[PDB]
RNA sequence: ACGAAUCUCUUUGCCUUUUGGCUUAGAUCAAGUGUAGUAUCUGUUCUUUUCAGUGUAACAACUGAA
RNA sequence: AAAAAAAAAAAAAAAAAACUAGAUACUAACACAUUUAAUUUUUUUUUGUU
């Protein structure tokens, strides 16, 4: 698709859902010119993009190419997406996609510069919980959740498995923040000790902003 | 200028494949 | 008093010597004891060198990259060799002590990086990438990329660099820096020189493929260069759309 | 015992004993490692 | 009434220094002698008659002959070289491909 | 240790708006002190405090206790 | 072993293929992995027996110049490394010793790496295909793409 | 080890028992031999296991083991976690020309 | 001797050329 | 040709701290080791006859007889 | 501050290899004093008496 004129959403038999924007350069020059010149006639190249054809010229034949903006792994096929404006009145416009086994999602793009710090300490903070657990209880044997993969009940690492056929970009995983919701108490504040930052029930408060405000 | 998504699962996959039979909470 | 005691043939003391900087840097302040440590990295002996370098890495974790880190770069000007190993081995270090961080810092030392694998002596292309190891694994996931290309483009051609503690330490990067790319944007370098008519040029990609077909498997499948015509059977269920 | 002299160590000596002259010899094992003055001179 | 033995010291700080020390100290006076004083000056640093003039530093440590580009390890192995046969074809042939043109 | 790498009365009593005696007292998330028509009309621009500039949401409680303190009697 | 004017039609860009390449126990599939969409050709310093770095070059590479953003911190004048104490003065000091030698400011080295030089990134970096050369020079290309934007 | 070259791991189907470490080898990685920031146990082969032979730091196969053997994040990240039993079998030639000479 | 009273000598030079652009910098403000 | 001025050059001549003193040289004191591995100078030999095999990306190199 | 011009020879796309010995820098948090309380060098023609 094309959430807008210089990039584009899309994904993969494999499951991969990624975003690939169009450089600058390009834009630029796409936007200083009438279409006609590209074919043949005059545009200016800079030094640097004639060389990479002659020295390439299987691979740079266009002759740009997009820098890959988000990369995220849903093990889905995603058939669908449908760039949405708004949903529900909202102000953040979604897309929201749909998969083959049967799925809803969506991508919710996250205007801040604050927000997508805080999420991402939180993602951060669940990501690995299992494995500060037992390195609490570890160093409490040493010195006075048995199994490695206590939290994550399974032994994956989460970067390992979202990441999958290539690395994650800039796709903060919403699911698994709402696993934090789901915790007793006790395993709330004790997982929220590692932020200088505020205290559970703010973190709490973060993360059910998405569905109500957002959604 | 990046773009920075938050990916959430509205409604989960949905093609059962594995099953088992028991008792495993009272 | 510590400095001049990490001469010591045990171990377990020239490591206690090195984590009791970590409790003093803490104490007073970093750069107080950084130029204790710089000042002894154009000494010969090679304990010395290395048992300063983890200081270094030390004093970095303890106090804040950010207070050594200048401090570093700026030493590695020195055209003393012994000193610009012993800046980029600190570097290592400091980079695993300090795990997730990392990524605040690339960006700085992709220059510092540069003139370390361009550079003539097959040592210093041998600590740089071994900051790379440390480097990607852990800012893997980030978003910077842009940088590991870069280092990248600048890796491959040590493929057919011989030694073993340099071969090895080469390889270890190539590993690491697969999982900043991608298998993927990583293979591209890679099948070209995977056949070639040369025994050699031939011999030293397929170590390249073997260490990352083994930790990726079934995550090469998709982006392997084969065409129907290419192969005999191809795989016709490759090209179906429903 | 073989306290063999490498063809470096003689030609630092020619270079001491140049510099310091003959009868400071322990200055001249002072440039020259492995070496002691009685087997300088 | 110690005064009797005849040793003594001085008031200020604590003698004797760390044998990596000396080392630094006899490894740059033996590269004076060999030397025979001369600066040889770092390539970078724009230029004083060399005694020769193609001797140098790189941006590392190492000395080089700009003519031959070889790299080496320390004085005495450079007096090797500028007795050597190579070093001497280098200025033989940089002196004919002078003397076709000015 | 300070490391730059990484009977107190703090109540003034005139007001830091009116700069007056507190009249229908006010108390926020913060120890902040204000009359009920200072922290009302703050709000008509500031989003924070007065003082802090931390987050007051416009919360504020009637703060007796100031009173309290400020009579000579205390509670 | 076909001509490499056989082993040139059959692919789509002609130009890569080389004469060497005719010699490959299977150079059918050679010129067709090597004319894949984005294969990026091996380095090309093999059979030169020179060891990939040798001199020429390398004699004039320059020292290293800090990047600018940090260049402000002020420490290329604190310690100046380019290009002193008798042993005596020095083992005085193990014994004394003096403190504040850098006089460097925590403050302003902290936001450097954080506040200013936040989204600071380095000038050129490189491509996706872009492998380095042994004669390549980055210093010159760097300033040139500095020198057509100016002017 | 990753920088005595002779020496042999074993690389068979880890077990269910957890390697050892003395304490002088204590603290480390058995792969990449640092002592920084582990993550799981470590699980040795049956065949590794026995009689005397358990006991012994994964190693240096001579000192006997107390402490449990950890793989650093950085080896599990790549993998070489779950290569296999990470179990040194020869002393080495280190090791052994040490001990000659002293005697 | 030689290198301790040449360096020492550099700082005393340094002081000057401290205190000499002070009196500069103070007479362009006037004072 | 010659009286003769000025710049340039060689030589003779002139010359710089050409070592601060003194005594019983004023006295006395000094280099760790082992396992694996690479880098870098110099010395010595070959650009020199054909073909057949081994070998190499191609050379080279190696192997036979006129 | 500041105020032009005009009289029809050259150009260059920027020493090896082998042999044999010697010389010096350097690389691996390489190893350098603990090592020893469950466990395989302990080997002989079987031969310890209420
Ligand atoms: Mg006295
Ligand atoms: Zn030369
Ligand atoms: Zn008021
Ligand atoms: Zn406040
Ligand atoms: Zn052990
Ligand atoms: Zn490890
Ligand atoms: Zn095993």
């Amino acid at each position: 698709k094309f959430l807008d004129e210089a990039t584009v959403i899309g994904a993969d038999r494999y499951g991969n859902a990624w975003t690939l924007r169009s450089p600058p350069e390009c834009e630029k020059i796409m936007s200083n010119h009438d279409p006609s010149e590209l074919s043949n006639g005059a545009i200016k190249y800079p030094l640097d993009v004639i060389t990479l054809q002659q020295k390439l010229p299987n691979t740079y034949d266009c002759k740009f190419k997009f820098q890959l903006l988000n990369h995220f792994f849903v093990n889905d096929i995603i058939t669908d997406f449908h760039i949405l404006d708004s949903l529900s009145n909202s102000d953040r416009p979604g897309c929201i996609y749909m998969g083959l086994q049967g799925t809803v999602g969506c991508f919710i793009p996250l205007l801040s510069k604050g927000n997508v710090f805080m999420m991402g300490n939180i993602e951060n903070i669940m990501a690995e919980a299992d494995d500060t657990f037992y390195l609490d209880y570890e160093s409490r044997k040493k010195n006075n959740i048995i199994c490695e993969g206590s939290c994550s009940i399974l032994g994956r690492d989460h970067q390992e498995y979202r990441s999958y056929y290539a690395p994650v970009r800039k796709v903060i995983d919403g699911d698994l923040c709402e696993n934090f919701l789901r915790l007793s108490l006790n395993e709330q504040e004790f997982l929220a000790k590692n932020l200088k930052s505020v205290q559970v029930e703010d973190i709490i408060q973060t993360i059910n902003e998405v569905r109500t405000n957002y959604m | 200028d990046e773009l920075y998504l938050y990916h959430l699962t509205l409604k989960k996959q949905t093609n059962f494949v594995h099953s088992c039979i028991g008792h495993f909470v009272d | 008093e510590l400095l001049e005691l990490l001469k010591s043939t045990n171990k377990e003391i020239r490591r206690s010597a090195n984590a009791t900087f970590g409790f003093i840097a803490e104490a007073i302040g970093p750069h107080d004891v950084l130029v204790a440590l710089l000042n002894n990295l154009k000494v010969q002996e090679r304990q010395l060198r290395v048992c300063t370098a983890v200081a270094i890495g030390i004093v970095a974790k303890v106090c804040g990259p950010y207070n050594v880190l200048p401090v570093i770069m700026n030493e590695y000007t020195t055209p003393e060799t012994n000193v610009q190993n012993g800046v980029l081995k600190a570097m290592s270090f400091m980079f695993e002590y300090i795990g997730n961080m990392s990524k605040d810092y690339i960006y700085f030392i992709t220059p510092l990086l540069e003139d370390a694998l361009t550079d003539r002596d097959l040592v210093h292309r041998q600590t740089a990438s071994n900051v790379i190891t440390h480097l990607a694994l852990n800012c893997s996931g980030t978003g910077h990329e842009d940088a590991f290309i870069h280092l990248m483009n600048l890796l491959i051609p040590n493929i057919f660099e011989t030694s073993p503690h340099a071969i090895m330490r080469i390889l270890e990067g190539l590993e690491a820096l697969s999982q900043a790319l991608g298998p993927g944007l990583f293979m591209n370098y890679i099948w070209a020189g995977l056949f070639h008519p040369a025994k050699n040029v031939r011999k030293a990609f397929w170590r390249v493929y073997n260490n990352m077909y083994v930790m990726y498997q079934d995550a090469m499948v998709p982006f392997y260069p084969v065409t129907p015509d290419n192969n005999e059977e191809y795989i016709e269920e490759l090209d179906l759309v429903l | 015992k073989g306290g063999v002299w490498t063809n470096v160590e003689d030609q630092i000596l020619k270079a001491a004993v140049q510099k310091y002259g003959t009868h400071q010899w322990s200055k001249v094992a002072s440039l020259l490692q492995k070496k002691t003055a009685r087997q300088s001179e | 009434m110690n005064y009797l033995e005849g040793v003594g010291s001085k008031k200020g700080g604590g003698g004797i220094a760390s044998e990596s020390q000396f080392n630094l100290q006899r490894r740059k006076e033996v590269e004076s002698l060999l030397s025979k004083g001369e600066n040889v000056p770092y390539t970078f640093q724009d230029e004083q008659v060399r005694s020769n003039p193609y001797i140098y530093k790189n941006h590392s440590g190492k000395l080089v002959c700009k003519l031959c580009n070889t790299m080496h390890m320390s004085w005495s192995s450079v007096e090797r070289h500028l007795g050597g046969k190579k070093h001497g074809l280098n200025v033989l042939r940089r002196g004919i491909s002078i003397e076709k043109s000015s | 240790l300070n490391q730059e790498w990484n009977d107190l009365e703090k109540i003034p009593f005139k007001c830091t708006l009116c700069k007056e005696d507190y009249k229908s007292p006010v108390v926020t998330n913060c120890g902040h002190y204000f009359c009920g028509s200072c922290f009302a009309k703050d709000m008509k621009k500031g989003t924070k405090c007065f003082i802090c500039h931390k987050e007051t949401h416009g919360s504020a409680k009637v703060a007796s206790d100031l009173q309290k303190m400020l009579n000579k009697r205390k509670s | 072993k076909p001509s490499l004017s056989q082993l040139k039609s059959q692919v789509p860009y002609p130009q890569i293929i080389e004469w060497y390449d005719c010699d490959a126990r299977y150079p059918g599939l050679l010129a067709s992995i090597k004319c894949t969409k984005n294969v990026i050709p091996v380095p090309s310093h093999w059979q030169s027996k020179k060891e990939y770095l040798s001199g020429r070059s390398l004699l004039g590479k320059r020292p290293f110049e800090l990047p600018d953003i940090i260049k402000k911190t002020n420490i290329e004048q604190m310690r100046s490394t380019l290009p002193e104490k008798s042993l005596k003065e020095a083992s005085r000091a193990r014994v004394q010793p003096k403190m504040g030698a850098l006089d460097l400011d925590y403050k302003k080295l902290h936001d450097v790496f954080f506040k200013i030089g936040a989204n600071w990134k380095p000038d050129h970096l490189l491509c996706f295909g872009d492998v380095y050369y042994e004669n390549r020079n980055l210093f010159e290309e760097t300033n040139w793409k500095r020198m057509v934007d100016h002017k | 080890s990753r920088h005595q070259f002779d020496l042999i791991m074993c690389l068979k189907q880890p077990g269910v028992q957890t390697g050892l470490l003395c304490e002088k080898c204590d603290g480390k990685c058995p792969i990449c031999d640092s002592y920084v920031r582990p993550k799981r146990k470590v699980r040795v082969c049956e065949n590794c296991s026995f009689g005397k032979q358990a006991k012994n730091c994964i190693i240096c196969n001579l000192n006997v083991g107390v402490n449990d053997a950890f793989y650093c994040w950085e080896c599990c990240r790549l993998g070489k976690d779950k290569d296999g039993c990470p179990r040194i079998l020869n002393l080495g030639s280190n090791r052994l020309d040490r001990h000659f000479e002293k005697k | 001797k030689a290198t301790r009273k040449i360096r020492e000598r550099m700082l005393e030079e340094s002081k000057r050329i401290a205190e000499l652009q002070k009196r500069r910098e103070l007479k362009q403000a006037g004072i």
